């Protein structure tokens, strides 16, 4: 997004780095207190706006736990399926934008086509392309359309090729490796103490997955 | 390790409230009256602090 | 006479040249930037209209404010706006940039980017689909086509 | 279960060393990337010809708001103020009073489209299908003032888009 | 009618540079599963005209504090050098026939960095000065390798005359005699013009862009003449002109391809790449090509 | 082969009513494809389809040259499509309004209107409610 | 999430991984070139909507 970075540099090397945040702080947590739970649900779509249904799922899980209820099995299956689709969206986002910042910029388009297809899936299930607000504490809001599963299967049976095409460009490239190898190394103890989670842990060898 | 100072607490200069929103306002502490449209008493358990009513006007556009 | 005809044709030519190549700088503040780049995706292809992808602020023609404008951010947007060369056009995308949107009653949110910079086109949506933002860009092009600068100079 | 992504040991035979050296000296992987890009050049682009071609949508799409009415012509809105109470962005303002015939009707129904988040809670909280989120999305505006709809604008939108709204509702009402 | 020839050389180069932006956009788009401009004009053919008119109609932002002298001198020098490079080249007959054409073009390439240095100094900003210093250092470092490789290749020609390259490659292209020098020459031309993967950096800006793209086209033409020699029939130079133009177009499209296909190098990596991989191999191949004509008794005639 | 694609190009030229129509469609829509005519609009729009194209490009519309009051030879926008063809064209249904027209209502607009922003027909917001507090009116007769 | 028994949440604190990762950015960029900070930020997968909230 938008980031302010103040650094002290001695020559080319970076001696000190200090990021200033708050340019995107809208005070959401205080706004939530004035809304009911259903009214506070759409904020989590905006929180991490690359992985929306995942935040929806987290909020829904928290609320039901306090309530002492549980969704029906089909709701859980739809939740997990769309969470995996959202993970595909977010990983495409991260890899392609990282390559664009490095300077590749072609896989950005190649994979944003698939991102548009997944946005069509989102819109078909909920009517909104990204800010879906589909997952609720009780369960999924409206149920799947009749032809959705077949289209998901059709999309998902050619995506490996897309990843494979992307792989050819960056996995074996020497410029990409020289740009990424031995950069930003963090030890397992430092990653655990500094509060890291997700890939930032698993890249250092820590076997942890929620 | 302990000051043991004796003075009434005053955090007025730390809250950031404007000067004219401190000595001009008049807060009210009360137990809200039961809504006569209902017979339930669950809303009259706690104490409420609220500020005085100020001016509200009509927007020239959209009213 | 021929005096008005010549300025008419020249004004048409310059308006066509200006609206046929719009170079935008995009303020990707929030989630509306995702739809912004989805408009540059192969499906919609902003570039085929002459609208380049991520032009520099110094040679940019139109500013696209895509996301929430906070109080900590507004002076930066104004400062970037001033640097831009004229003729400069501003496009407000999304409810957050339009009027505060979901965070309208917030201490740290500017209640609309029109408090800071003048805005030519307002794109509604949370977020506006890439097709909607494409329609907004084309509407801005038509608005540029509608302007008549050489006539006003002739009649003044 | 877990996998190792970078736990390979390069072969240290003479042939493998020579193959890696040939890759370094002759840029074989760079040539492979060039070939992949060339292959991607010679396939059909996915660009559509807007505005002569439109992107696919669904009956569930949320766009411009509209106020509907019964086949007789009477407005469906009964001033229940459920949409206003459920609106997360506080974008709906409602004022109501008895009509000249005693019916329960609104005198003011305002939606600030620069505050709306297009979540659709308003149309799903309405018990009479009065307010709907229509299918129109190409309603960009040159000024902030025209994005503040009142009752007349929403009723005009409903009368303008009734055909498509009725078709979409007929398609999708069995999922609700 | 010398002035007629001068204009008929200068103007078409400018027109080709004008249409190269459209061709580059179209090719990058069709590489990225999309299209280039097809609205402004029947097929985007009017797009460069729209860009030129818009740039010549936009307001100029004079810094109001900079030294106007170098500010106006730099684009003049850049465009003049970019246009001056073309005269030495034979297509198949040069406009100006010179004995040391290659040395003349090397000298112009050497002078080219003055525009960068003056634009950096006259901008009245520290960051722009830093960027200018980086660009100048990269340019001179790579021009060293350009010069050495050019001498090594010309050792098989017998003289510095650009026309003799037509006679040397009468039966076989120079690409087959020394391809490693050709690959390093291509990479050095990529790094000279600040083209990806080395692109680390209204009116005057348009002139600078014109000079840059004209230099790119000229470099591609020089490479085509140097390594891919076409057969010239004195009774029909049209065929040689056709072949040379086609090869120049192929090399320019290859530049656009490489821009669309690869990431960008880090500044230290581009510097280390050159100074630790190109220079040693370039020196070794220069020694090899010095020894070769004596070893095989195949010394070129002219002296 | 190449002769086949040249033949298809010539068929594309011929199916547009000759060279004049070919140039007209090329300069108006930036496309010279020929497809089956699906329907004609009340305002003059023509709707074509071609199921052999990939999804998204299999349905398209040639806009009319004169809508309600303005010349739309060059100025065309997506807001010029009526609602029924809006549903057909956006792939919200597989049935054109020709085979199954929408239900008829007396209040439904008989004349579609495009986006009128930046035009004397633009929408101006205003309050729709009466005055709340009525002021006292002094008498017209003197007191002394 | 802290609930007081009403229909509105008493408190809702949001823990985003981007917060901790951007906090560790300072450590992870020690002794690296200026151009590597972009790579580090990209590999951290930072979206500022969740960082700032
Ligand atoms: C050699 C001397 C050069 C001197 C400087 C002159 C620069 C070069 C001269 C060439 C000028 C090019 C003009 C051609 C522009 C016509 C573009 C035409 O195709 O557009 C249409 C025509 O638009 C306008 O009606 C045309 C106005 C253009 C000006 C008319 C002729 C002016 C020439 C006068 C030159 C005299 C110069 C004197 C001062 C030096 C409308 O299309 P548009 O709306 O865009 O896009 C809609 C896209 N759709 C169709 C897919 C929906
Ligand atoms: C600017 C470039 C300056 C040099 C241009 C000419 C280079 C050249 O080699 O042409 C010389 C040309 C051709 O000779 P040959 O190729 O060897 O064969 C002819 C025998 N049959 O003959 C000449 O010597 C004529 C040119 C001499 C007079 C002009 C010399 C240039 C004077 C430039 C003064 C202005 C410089 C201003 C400052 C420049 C700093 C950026
Ligand atoms: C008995 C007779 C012998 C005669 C000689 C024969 C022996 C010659 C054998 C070797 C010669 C070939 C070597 C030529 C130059 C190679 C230099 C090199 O290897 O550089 C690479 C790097 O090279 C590059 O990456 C440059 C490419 C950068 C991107 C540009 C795209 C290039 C690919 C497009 C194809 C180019 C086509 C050129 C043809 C030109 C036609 C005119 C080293 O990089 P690293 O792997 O990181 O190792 C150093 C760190 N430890
Ligand atoms: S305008 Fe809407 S979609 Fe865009 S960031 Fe704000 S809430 Fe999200
Ligand atoms: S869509 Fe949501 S935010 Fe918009 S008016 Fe309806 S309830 Fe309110
Ligand atoms: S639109 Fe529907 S929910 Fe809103 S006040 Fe009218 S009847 Fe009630």
């Amino acid at each position: 997004g938008v980031l302010r970075l103040v650094m002290e540099l001695s020559g080319e090397m970076v001696r000190k780095c200090d990021p200033h945040i708050g340019l995107l702080h809208r005070g959401t947590e205080k706004l939530i207190e004035y809304k009911t739970y259903l009214q506070a649900l759409p904020y989590f779509d905006r929180l991490d706006y690359v992985s929306m249904m995942c935040n929806e799922q987290a909020y829904s899980l928290a609320v039901e736990k306090l309530l002492n209820i549980q969704p029906p099995p089909r709701a859980q299956w739809i939740r997990v399926l769309f969470g995996e689709i959202t993970r595909l969206l977010n990983h495409i986002m991260a890899v392609t934008t990282h390559a664009l910042d490095i300077g590749a910029m072609t896989p950005f388009f190649w994979m944003f086509e698939e991102r548009e297809k997944m946005f069509e899936f989102y819109e078909r299930v909920s009517g909104a392309r990204m800010h879906a607000a589909y997952i609720r504490p009780g369960g999924v809001h409206q149920d799947l359309p009749l032809g959705l599963l077949d289209d998901i299967y059709e999309f998902s049976k050619n995506f490996s090729f897309r990843i494979d095409e992307l792989e050819e460009m960056l996995t074996n490239n020497r410029i990409w490796r020289n740009r990424t190898v031995d950069i930003g190394v963090v030890t397992a103890e430092d990653a655990l103490n500094y509060g890291f989670s997700g890939v930032m842990l698993r890249g250092s060898g820590i076997q942890w997955d929620l | 390790q302990l000051i043991a100072v004796d003075e009434k607490l005053d955090i007025t200069t730390l809250t950031g409230v404007p000067e004219e929103h401190i000595k001009t306002r008049k807060v009210r502490i009360f137990v809200p009256a039961r809504n006569n449209m209902q017979s339930g008493v669950n809303n009259t358990k706690k104490w409420k602090m609220e500020f005085d009513t100020r001016e509200r006007w009509e927007n020239p556009l959209m009213g | 006479s021929r005096g008005e005809y010549v300025v008419a044709k020249l004004d048409d030519l310059v308006n066509w040249a200006r609206r046929s190549s719009l170079w935008p700088m995009t303020f990707g503040l929030a989630c509306c930037a995702v739809e912004m780049m989805h408009m540059a995706a192969p499906r919609y292809d902003m570039d085929r209209f002459g609208v380049v992808f991520r032009a520099s602020p110094r040679q940019s023609d139109v500013m696209i404010v895509a996301g929430t404008l906070t109080n900590k951010m507004a002076p930066a947007l104004r400062k970037v706006y001033d640097q831009m060369p004229e003729p400069r056009y501003v496009v407000s995308m999304g409810s957050c940039a339009n009027g505060g949107g979901y965070y309208h009653y917030s201490y740290s949110v500017v209640r609309g980017c029109d408090r800071i910079v003048p805005v030519d086109i307002y794109v509604p949506g949370c977020p506006p689909t890439a097709e909607a933002l494409l329609y907004g860009i084309l509407q801005l092009q038509r608005k540029i086509k509608r302007e008549k600068r050489l006539r006003i100079w002739y009649r003044r | 279960t877990y996998k190792f992504v970078n736990m390979r040991e390069p072969s240290m035979d003479m042939k493998s060393v020579t193959d890696r050296a040939a890759q370094t000296l002759l840029w074989t992987e760079l040539v492979r990337g060039l070939g992949m890009t060339l292959s991607y050049l010679f396939r059909e682009p996915a660009t559509i010809n807007y505005p002569f071609e439109k992107g696919p949508l669904s009956p569930r799409f949320r766009g411009e708001h509209a106020l509907r009415r019964y086949p007789s012509g009477e407005e469906r809105c009964i001033a229940c103020k459920l949409c206003e109470a459920v609106c997360p962005a506080q974008a709906i303002t409602i004022e109501a009073e008895p009509r000249a015939d005693g019916s329960r009707r609104t005198t003011r129904y305002d939606i600030d489209m620069t505050k709306c988040i297009y979540c659709g809670f308003c149309q799903e909280a309405c018990p009479v299908d009065a307010i709907v989120e229509g299918p129109n999305f190409e309603f960009s505006t040159e000024t902030h003032e025209e994005l503040l709809y009142n009752k007349e604008k929403l009723l005009n939108n409903g009368d303008k888009w009734e055909a498509e709204i009725a078709a979409n509702i007929q398609a999708d009402y069995l999922y609700r | 009618m010398f002035m007629i020839n001068i204009l008929s050389l200068i103007i078409p180069i400018l027109l080709a540079v004008a249409f190269l932006t459209l061709v580059e956009r179209k090719v990058l788009g069709y590489m990225q599963l999309r299209k280039g401009p097809n609205v402004v004009g029947p097929y985007g053919l009017l797009q460069p005209i729209a860009d030129a008119l818009k740039l010549f109609t936009k307001e100029p932002l004079r810094p109001a504090t900079s030294s106007i002298s170098m500010f106006i001198i730099a684009p003049i020098l850049a465009l003049s050098l970019a246009l001056t490079m073309w005269v030495p080249l034979p297509m198949p007959y040069p406009l100006i026939n010179m004995n040391l054409g290659v040395l003349f073009m090397l000298a112009m390439s050497s002078l080219a960095v003055y525009s960068i240095l003056w634009s950096g100094w006259a901008s009245n900003s520290k960051y722009a000065l830093i960027g200018a210093l980086r660009a100048v250092a990269q340019t001179i470092s790579y021009e060293v390798t350009l010069a050495i490789i050019l001498l090594s290749v010309l050792l098989m020609n017998g003289s510095y005359t650009l026309s003799t390259l037509i006679t040397t490659q009468e039966h076989i292209w120079m690409i087959f005699t020394s391809w490693p020098l050709a690959m390093m020459w291509f990479i050095s031309t990529l790094a000279e013009t600040n083209r990806a993967p080395f692109d680390l950096t209204a009116g005057p800006f348009a002139m600078f862009f014109m000079a840059e793209y004209a230099n790119i086209i000229m470099m591609n033409a020089f490479t085509a003449i140097l390594f891919l020699g076409a057969s010239h029939d004195p009774h029909t130079p049209e065929l040689y002109t056709i072949n040379f133009v086609l090869k120049t177009l192929a090399l320019t499209i290859t530049f656009l391809w490489i821009r669309a296909s690869y990431p960008r190098f880090r500044y230290d990596q581009l510097m280390h790449l050159l100074w630790k991989s190109f220079l040693p191999l370039t020196l070794a191949l220069c020694m090899w090509h010095i020894s070769l004509p004596i070893m095989t008794a195949s010394i070129p005639p002219q002296s | 082969e190449l002769v086949q694609v040249l033949r298809r190009g010539l068929q594309q030229v011929s199916g547009h009513g000759g060279l004049r129509g070919y140039l007209r469609v090329l300069f108006r829509a930036n496309d010279v494809r020929v497809g089956t005519l699906v329907g004609e609009d009340k305002y003059g729009n023509k709707y074509y389809e071609d199921n052999k194209q990939f999804f998204g490009r299999h349905r398209w519309v040639i806009y009319t040259t004169e809508m309600n009051g303005r010349d739309t030879f060059w100025d065309v926008d997506g807001s010029m499509v009526p609602p029924e063809w809006h549903r057909w064209l956006h792939c919200m249904t597989d049935d054109p309004p020709t085979t199954k027209p929408p239900t008829a209502r007396k209040y439904i607009w008989t004349n579609h209107k495009f986006n009128v922003s930046g035009t004397p027909q633009q929408y101006v917001p205003y309050s729709t409610t009466r005055k709340k507090i009525q002021e006292w009116v002094p008498p017209s007769t003197p007191y002394k | 999430l802290v609930s007081d028994g009403s229909s509105r949440p008493y408190r809702c604190k949001i823990k985003a991984p981007g917060f901790a990762h951007l906090a560790g950015l300072d450590k992870m960029s020690k002794g690296h070139m200026l151009a590597d900070v972009v790579a580090i930020i990209g590999t951290q997968d930072i979206v500022f909507g969740e960082v700032d909230r």
